[PDB]
């Protein structure tokens, strides 16, 4: 089974602050990985799809990119809409599985 | 519009059974993969498995065997999950989810399963 290394855990940022979130799998998955955001009490919602490819409605300051084993997602100047939770998928062999997940919080 | 509608909040006991439901509207299930998707309070979400109600193939999680059985109602264009032997390590929302492997672009709300002390 293929699992994801997804890191950061947690990450504290501010508006405007460009961030990386990272997946890392445990064998080649071909593109096939999709990044999902979680806001707060809601439920998930697709962002980015075959590694790079922005879904509906999503601004373009998302970037999806990476190849093998290694994804990441950035997000540049990041806006008061984009905090909440961030997870990484892959689709090749199943399991489909998940990373474990980055919590994008507002430092206070 | 596509909708995924899942069922009501469950209270349950240590070693009973559930079965959450899943009933979509605005597109047929036997078009997709129909996903369940488990998150402990405050923690990540994790793939369950998935069938494909065109011909009731299933697969698991290797976790989840015999914890997870899904099943399909076409004609009720409704997924079901059960779950087994419940602990408190199955307190968790459940959600259903649509799509392949372009990843899942429908979810339901969920269904908060909260299960009592002692197992």
């Amino acid at each position: 089974d293929i699992q994801m290394t997804q890191s950061p855990a947690k990450l504290w940022a501010s508006v405007g602050e460009t961030v990386t979130i990272t997946c890392r799998a445990s064998g080649n998955i071909h593109n096939y990985l999709a990044w999902y955001q979680q806001k707060q009490g809601k439920s998930p919602q697709l962002l980015v799809y075959n590694a790079k490819t922005l879904a509906d409605g999503v601004p373009s300051r998302f970037s999806g990119s990476g190849s093998g084993t290694q994804y990441s997602l950035k997000i540049n100047s990041l806006q008061p809409e984009d905090f909440g939770s961030y997870y990484c998928q892959h689709f090749w062999s199943t399991p489909w599985t998940f990373g474990g997940g980055t919590k994008l919080m507002i430092k206070r | 519009e596509v909708q995924l509608q899942q069922s009501g909040p469950e209270l349950v006991k240590p070693g009973a059974s559930v079965k959450l439901s899943c009933t979509a509207s605005g597109f047929n299930i036997k078009d997709t993969f129909m996903h369940w998707v488990k998150q402990r309070p405050e923690q990540g979400l994790e793939w369950i498995g998935r069938i494909d109600p065109a011909n009731g193939n299933t697969e698991y999680d290797p976790k989840f065997q015999g914890k997870a059985t899904i099943t399909a109602d076409t004609s009720s264009n409704t997924v079901n999950l059960q779950l087994s032997s419940l602990t408190s390590e199955d307190t968790a929302v459940y959600y259903c989810a649509s799509g392949g492997e372009l990843g899942f672009p429908y979810w339901g709300q969920g269904t908060l399963v909260t299960v009592s002390a002692g197992g």
